[PDB]
């Protein structure tokens, strides 16, 4: 919950915006997982967004099954995942956590008991990829009670009433055929939580055109699992060309 | 919504963000089509002179002699395709249609639904892609031919397990993106709604004509009717019409596969627990974790790791009742078929038969008048039954 | 004789002195039922409760589109047991047991005659022997399989060529014998009298649904009705009801394999010359001395050196035309087929399917409507059109 | 025609049966045919019933069908038996000769032309097996205008009209549920042509026992085309076998 709060104060004392990366915990392996993490940490990543290796990524492309895959075959296991999880908040107290779940996951051994392990571990949102916000009364009312941010995610497809929707559910932050500065312009009357552009941010020109369109920030998702898949052979440069993706990335936020 | 998505706690619509304007059309186009005596007098004249309903009920006196057992068996298996499946792809398609769709998304496991999928579409003027997984398409290569001889599009999956439900994904992640112009034809009764209400309305008349027939041959209702349950859609079918009539037992035949204690099976419904997947909330084969697992069944038409929302729901409550059935006696029971009727069932199919067949032998003097819907033919199953014998 | 052996010079009963009583004794008991509205009734029920009739007549307008010609098929492939054959093979074990027998004796070469024959003789508590010969039998291991499933009992012959021919002579010395208790049902339109007689007999249902359903969907007799010519049963059960309508076409397609001029078909009645053989006078495939041939041909169920007497007849007085198809034309109808209507036809099915095609083509501004019999169902030739492409 | 009347009659003044062997025209091959049937006419034969090799013998057993598949391996037509016939006709002027055909044949090049090269050849009596008493006006009629016998087969499943068909439509012999007594009498009742006993005929006692039933004789078939079968091997030694057999069946009609 907070950390985003004061996250996004002191980017805006900063006047720049968020540039927050997305990797599958535990690819391609827990100690190789551990390292990449710290290494985006490191080149100045704002926040994070993890995800927990499910059945099938209900949700994803491929990018991401196979990032999953690896992890699988890594013998990673969600409660592997919160240990992880656990450590790296060791590690690092101040930066946002965010989750990348499914349902399954989450509802496996009871909504509630989920927010709590998150609440434990020092998660501070979850946004549940199949989990429409006409099904999320469970899931976001188990967040809030454990401090966690539900997060939500406002499709170009999106109409007024979903706006509205996800305006008043959402916390932390929106997980962004309408006009960008339509979007943008509507959450922000309807006093949503700072939006954060995630589609196709591959490149530090679409950083700075996203904090440009008004948004808070940008989450570049697959482009990260890229770099690892590529890389897979020499972790050693693996983590050299994060490094490198990271911070230019990062310096196209900084206005 | 404009209908419930659930059936007590069972169902729902758990689908990305982006996929539910595409559910809530599907739902809308499907109401107005329901109250259009225009769009049923066009789905009728298909399922009559295009599929070749009604299905026959047929009485088997042989199998039962001996017995106080009286038998019939709706014909599904004479139903153009081989299966029930051919019913529901028509008036999906109709349905792609009333929406000005020209495309068809599908995905398959056995392919069966994707060469109902294929048949459909190629009949009705629409550009068919059907993804299935490598696993199935190098051994189903049957239906593979025959779907591209119908001129349907086969994509083959390798996401992971390569598989239906790494499949399902990539019909999905396709028709979120082209919705607008393709329509998504759900193979059975489950997933999100209106899904397993749709393929229940649209076939439905699988338990009405039952009913007319068995009226008509015996003057009384049947005192059950019995379908397997690969993914509910033959048997909410039977049902539906039946459910009102509270005298009349409802049994739906779940796969035991090896034996439900060796963990080898496709019964969720009585042998797996809830989880939220294929987007849905419903019983399901999964890991202590919350992984989802492969079902297993001697007939592949019955491998769904989990179970329509509506028969989750109709045996919560005490109306439907569902059993087990192993490879074995569903082995024998279609043995059973061939020697005494000249019928040779699906594998499918023969679960359901061989369970009112043990409802028989277990008490021969009871005076039973049963309905066993025979879902499809099994000459697709004739090699794999002759290398088990 | 009560009836006609003959239909102009051919026909009659070609058959050692020993066989006649057995002739005569089928020839008596078939016009005794034919007259018995009990045994009418028995009948009726069997091929509707049963083999699922009526059939449907499909009207296919994506493969006529931009020609004047209005296209039905005669939907056999959807009776029970994928063709026409059902329909008498039904009939003549109901005439077996009126005759107090209890066993069948039949032959095959395909392998759907034996299917047909070991379907029937179980329903209806017949003890079944089929003579295959083993170059039929190793080449249709499916309907082997089939037809043991179905309780019959497959006897391979190896008598010289060890096919067809080689099988219905054991067949027959085997009935010589055994007449007493055991009926020999004969495959198609054929052979000695009654047989021609009695297979047409129990056979036009199929013509006379047609005329039905084609006055209910149209309100006029089509101009031609088209099927293709193994032995005649299909053909001659659609035209029956048709002969006395004189404004009716009458279209047999004999199979032309690789092209009539190559020699290599299977196309007597047009192609041949009268001979002596089978137990009847009818056009055969022979050489100059007199030796009967093996008819040529893509699709193996119309590989009848030989054809039924009352085509030659029809044929010799002008009633009836007939014509030839190639393979290739066979399996261009074929695909056709598939991938405009989503039905997937016998390629015996598809010469006459053929047939029609051309008349269309050829003529495209010619306003006809046409009825073609769709005599079965083509699964069981996915592989072969698979090998050719 | 003829050859008969004077052999029945040559029969009965030595108060004795005739034994007719069969064989099929060709088998194993021209060669060793020829020498077949003068070692059967040497052997004591009083008549012959020859089969000519035809697709595939409609009304014939196993026995035959192997017998006729070894005489097409051989290159065996109806062209080349005619040419053998004419042959066996010029070393053998008094015996009978029947020949054993299928409708086919004898239809192939016009019915009254088969019988007017049967009489050119010298050939007696013609038996087309598929063909019964109800199919024969057009056989009979061919065969009486070509001075050819037209052979019946009295069947065991026969009745009293069929018995006086036989009795007025055949002439040279009659091929013979019901008494052999039975048969035997209602025949020279209906004043049939002589009754010879073909079934079963493999042993001496056979043909003692039908001569005794009061038939004119006996017609062994395939009993011949064994011996064929099994010494195929050695031609000497078959010839050998055949002249013994044939001995013995005809020494068993001599009362
Ligand atoms: C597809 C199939 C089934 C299994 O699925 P349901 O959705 O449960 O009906 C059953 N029977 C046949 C013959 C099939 O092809
Ligand atoms: C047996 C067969 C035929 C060929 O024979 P007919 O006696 O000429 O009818 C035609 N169609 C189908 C589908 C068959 O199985
Ligand atoms: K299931
Ligand atoms: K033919």
């Amino acid at each position: 919950m907070e950390r985003y709060e004061n996250l996004f104060a002191q980017l805006n004392d900063r006047r720049e915006g968020a540039f927050v990366p997305f990797v599958t915990l535990g690819d391609p392996g827990i100690e190789q997982s551990l390292k990449i993490i710290d290494t985006l940490i490191d080149a100045g990543a704002d926040a994070l967004e993890l995800g927990v290796p499910f059945s099938d990524p209900l949700a994803n492309g491929p990018t991401i099954q196979n990032a999953n895959l690896r992890a699988f075959a890594a013998g990673v296991t969600p409660a592997q995942c919160f240990e992880m999880l656990a450590l790296i908040r060791e590690k690092h107290p101040t930066i946002p956590i965010g989750l990348l779940m499914y349902a399954n996951l989450v509802f496996n051994n009871g909504i509630d008991a989920f927010y709590a392990r998150c609440e434990q571990v020092g998660v501070d949102s979850v946004l549940v990829a199949d989990v429409p916000v006409e099904e999320s009364a469970p899931f976001r009312q188990a967040a809030l009670r454990h401090n966690i941010a539900p997060i939500f995610i406002c499709p170009p497809n999106a109409d007024d009433d979903l706006l509205r929707q996800v305006a008043s559910y959402g916390r932390g932050y929106t997980y962004l055929a309408l006009p960008l500065h339509h979007l943008i312009e509507k959450l922000k009357e309807y006093h949503a939580a700072p939006a954060l552009q995630g589609f196709g941010i591959s490149s530090p020109e679409q950083v700075s055109a996203a904090v440009r369109a008004g948004a808070a920030g940008a989450i570049s998702g697959s482009a990260i699992v890229k770099i690892i898949e590529k890389n897979l052979a020499s972790p050693k440069q693996m983590l050299a060309e994060l490094r490198s993706f990271v911070s230019a990335m990062k310096a196209a936020s900084r206005a | 919504t404009l209908l419930n998505p659930y059936f007590g706690e069972f169902g729902g619509m758990y689908v990305p963000q982006i996929l539910m304007p595409a559910l809530n059309q599907l739902e809308e186009a499907f109401v107005r089509a329901q109250k259009d005596p225009e769009f049923q007098a066009q789905f009728a004249d298909l399922l009559k002179n295009y599929a070749g309903r009604p299905t026959a009920l047929t009485k088997c006196q042989n199998i039962t002699a001996g017995t106080r057992t009286t038998l019939y068996l709706k014909r599904e298996d004479l139903l153009h395709g081989g299966a029930h499946k051919t019913n529901q792809v028509l008036g999906q398609a109709l349905l792609a249609k009333r929406m000005g769709k020209s495309e068809i998304i599908a995905e398959t496991g056995a392919g069966q639904h994707g060469v109902a999928s294929a048949l459909a579409s190629a009949l009705l003027g629409l550009k068919c892609r059907i993804y299935m997984g490598a696993k199935d398409v190098e051994r189903q290569s049957p239906n593979v031919f025959r779907m591209r001889l119908m001129g349907a599009e086969v994509i083959p999956v390798h996401s992971g397990s390569a598989t239906l439900k790494d499949a399902c994904n990539e019909a999905l992640r396709d028709w979120s993106g082209s919705y607008e112009t393709a329509h998504y034809m759900l193979g059975t009764a489950a997933g999100p709604h209106p899904y397993p209400t749709i393929v229940r309305e649209f076939q439905r008349m699988i338990g009405e004509e039952t009913k007319a027939q068995i009226l008509d041959k015996e003057g009384r209702l049947p005192d059950a009717v019995i379908a397997c349950v690969g993914g509910g859609s033959n048997a909410i079918g039977m049902f539906a019409d039946f459910i009102n009539d509270t005298s009349v037992g409802l049994i739906g035949v779940e796969p035991g596969g090896h034996g439900i204690e060796t963990g080898e099976h496709g019964a969720p419904l009585k042998h797996g627990r809830v989880g939220i997947y294929f987007g849905m909330k419903a019983p399901m084969m999964q890991t202590a974790d919350g992984q989802i697992e492969e079902s297993y069944s001697i007939s592949a038409g019955l491998d769904f790791p989990s179970v329509g929302p509506q028969h989750a729901y109709l045996n919560s409550i005490g109306r439907a009742d569902y059993v087990s059935i192993t490879d074995d006696e569903a082995l024998e029971a279609f043995k059973t078929l061939c020697r005494h009727e000249g019928i040779i069932p699906a594998l499918e199919s023969s679960h359901a038969l061989a369970h009112a067949l043990k409802m028989m032998r277990e008490q021969p003097e009871k005076e039973q008048l049963l309905v066993v819907n025979l879902s499809g033919r099994g000459d697709k199953d004739i090699f794999t039954v002759h290398d088990i014998l």
